[PDB]
């Protein structure tokens, strides 16, 4: 009551500029919901007011929403969605056996997309020649990210990689990064029959081509918005749609508790202690 | 080479030590006497970053910046004139020294307790020469009603 | 070796019937990659596919589209967007702090979508009149979930809820559920100013609307998949998008950590032991 | 400063008792932390103290020592145990 009519004071946390909810109707970060469905933008739309709070054009907005189509599931065997069939089979629940499956994106599965724009947005604007680049890591080890496939690669595209080729080729203006990816294809496909750009290489540049190449982005939300790590939230927003899509599946076959046998185990317990 | 106004309706002036109670202490004695402007445009404290701490001016948040080093409370803001320390007694002296060798400033005053009587009487030779008033250790401060006060004189409101 | 020439056997767990990876092109559940762009579904139509495994018809695969997108952040105050702040102020990184978002999502918070709809799918398929329905719950307590609001109920809508009301209308028929739900909001209306159907309690309803009236679900697919759950998974995937948009909030604004002081508290210790 | 000198009012959330924290010395459930090594008791008996506010006797403090003891792991094969060999292997 006694600060209803404000005699007191109060210092404020939480900062949290994203979704005024109280009122009459919820504002996004500029827009109440019934104005978003008069311009009628996809979830791209949002994708663009919740993660970067500026008014993204409805050309690369159904670019985000094609970036996450295609970095959906990728079968059972990935050590991602192999923790979320055990805890599924187990028969926790849906979202305790959800993210048993987001926790191991990580340093060493998923993450090669934060590598992959963090290797070629430094080695660009502070950047040097293709065939220097590549000569640089090449004394050094440190494989380039992003870059590796153990199936198809020359004379046999992706054929997905390629989905993505022509709509970052056709509605896409100023794009530095990729033809600069491109140049570090071609010195790499004479060197080795393997070595394209896989498709997490690709959505590395194509997605930091993406900010630097729109309007309302100068050079300062571009470079920091990957810095804090908001390229892993395509692929934590992506890959979670399979993980629910695995689990889903396997609940309705009905299976029942893993136990993994014992022949491949070979205890190596020492002599005596 | 002393002034013969102190404090006015137009004085800024800059703590040393992070007192923010303190500082808000005196940022609300502007509010009661509807001065223009805030008066403490800086706060000096070596052992932080460079940012912008948060305040009450009424109602309103304001942002006065903390800074680092006191050449930088020289650069972009030098009408500040009168400058002040409330550091312990263990650092009193040398946060002095170098203060007034920066003649922009006008008055200084010191509160902390525990200064040696030749630690006292070393400040004395540099401001006689110069001319800046010294109102110097075991002082509560001073009040100019209307115009401006230091430190937590008269309490709260 | 010896299995690649076929002469021993092997018995086989983890069915996994979802997103075909070897082979030349990802198989999704029933078409490859590069066929999905040339209807050029939205990610709704994927949403089909990897959780229900039929190619779902384009004029609701832009419903559940829509569906997710008005499930969004609710405000930084709820108790599941409230933990990921929470984990953010303490820096971990952004998948782990979508890890501690997720997990409270249960029977407390955000599950009303699984009790408006078999609170709802039970009394009308088993089902009676909609004034006794009402009489029923209102000799046992068990308020009826989906419905209360605190602010805008009558004369006044949410201004999404209607968002929903004619997307509904126009592009679905044979509609039983819905018209079955606002029937009892129509003696519910009378009988308090406030409880109209909530955002959840529509789609806790349009949703099992959305299976048993369009076509390739019977009536067996149409009930077990609201009964494993995976009307959750349209949430969890909803409020999903929000928690990183706080997160990346968090982390922009550069805030340290914190601490949530002592008076709140009112320690309760016994007198001696 | 002006709740410190008490004028206005607040309701309280979080209840909370267990392990006051301000103050001089942690106070547990019914003892401070010094007084809990002068009887000497083991874990058990800050397992009685955190879960049970009960000062639990030495006599079944070993017990529920005991207790975990014998429920410690079980080898790499059961399914709880299966995966954060995984969310190892991948590093994180």
């Amino acid at each position: 009551w006694a600060r209803e009519l404000g005699l007191i004071r109060k210092p404020a946390s939480f900062m949290t500029s994203i979704c005024d909810e109280r009122g009459q109707e919820l504002i996004y970060a500029g827009m109440p919901i019934t104005e978003v469905f008069k311009e009628e933008m996809g979830i791209g739309g949002v994708l663009g007011l919740l993660w970067f709070q500026k008014r993204l054009p409805k050309y690369s907005c159904q670019f985000i929403e094609m970036c996450l189509m295609v970095t959906a599931d990728h079968g059972p065997a990935v050590s991602g969605a192999h923790n979320t069939i055990i805890c599924a089979r187990a028969g926790k629940d849906l979202v305790s056996s959800l993210t048993s499956g987001l926790l191991t994106i990580g340093d060493r599965f998923g993450g090669a997309l934060d590598a992959a724009a963090k290797m070629f947005s430094k080695a660009f604007d502070s950047g040097i020649i293709p065939m220097e680049f590549v000569n640089k890591m090449k004394k050094e080890g440190k494989l380039i990210m992003g870059i590796g496939h153990r199936v198809k690669s020359i004379n046999n595209p992706d054929m997905r990689v390629q989905i993505l080729k022509d709509y970052v080729r056709q509605h896409f203006p100023a794009t530095p990064l990729l033809d600069y990816a491109l140049e570090v294809e071609k010195i790499t496909t004479s060197k080795k029959p393997n070595l394209i750009l896989n498709v997490d290489g690709l959505i590395g540049v194509a997605f930091v081509d993406m900010l630097r190449n729109c309007g309302s982005f100068t050079r300062e939300e571009a470079d920091e918005y990957i810095d804090i790590g908001a390229l892993n939230g395509i692929f934590v927003l992506g890959r979670s749609m399979g993980f629910i899509g695995h689990y889903l599946d396997q609940k309705r076959l009905k299976q029942g508790l893993y136990r993994h046998p014992w022949d491949d185990i070979s205890y190596v317990l020492p002599e005596h202690m | 080479g002393k002034s013969t106004t102190l404090f006015s309706r137009h004085t800024k002036a800059i703590v040393w030590g992070m007192q923010t109670r303190a500082v808000q202490g005196m940022l609300d004695f502007d509010y009661v006497c509807s001065r223009d402007e805030p008066s403490v445009a800086a706060m000096v404290y070596p052992f932080t970053g460079d940012h912008k701490q948060k305040f009450y001016w009424g109602h309103k948040e304001i942002l006065i910046p903390v800074f680092k080093n006191m050449a930088d409370a020289m650069r972009k803001h030098p009408e500040v004139d009168v400058l002040i320390n409330f550091a312990s007694l263990r650092s009193a002296y040398d946060s002095t020294m170098e203060t007034m060798n920066y003649a922009q400033i006008r008055t200084i005053a010191i509160i902390a307790e525990g200064i040696p009587e030749a630690l006292t009487r070393k400040l004395i030779k540099k401001a006689d020469q110069k001319g800046v008033t010294i109102i110097g250790p075991a002082t509560v401060g001073g009040i100019k009603p209307g115009c401006f006060k230091i430190g937590n004189t008269g309490g709260m409101l």
